[PDB]
């Protein structure tokens, strides 16, 4: 039953490893420089050059 | 770290269960061995007399 814990809470550690990168993704689709403004950067140098 | 704190109540659990193993095995060896060195007793030496 001891090592049904240990398992369980193993199942915890890999949820909360899901969790964060989870969180991690959604941070860096949060950061500044991102999808919208490298568009900005290829339509506005497309068009200028 | 609380997976491997798990991990070592179940070895000391493990050794816990051999030495209440230890209990049991060494009661039958004192009895085995008092039902041996014992052999035949006054009441059967009675008989064959």
């Amino acid at each position: 039953k001891i090592r049904r814990e240990a398992a369980q809470m193993q199942v915890e550690y890999q949820e909360t490893q899901q969790a964060h990168t989870q969180a991690q993704l959604e941070l860096l689709q949060r950061k500044f420089t991102n999808k919208a403004l490298y568009s900005w950067m290829r339509g506005k140098l497309s068009a200028i050059y | 770290i609380r997976i491997q704190q798990r991990t070592v109540d179940e070895v000391d659990a493990d050794i816990a269960v051999l030495a209440e193993s230890r209990r049991s095995a060494q009661n039958r060896l004192e009895k085995y061995q008092q039902l041996y060195d014992e052999d035949i007793n006054h009441g059967e030496q009675r008989a064959m007399s």
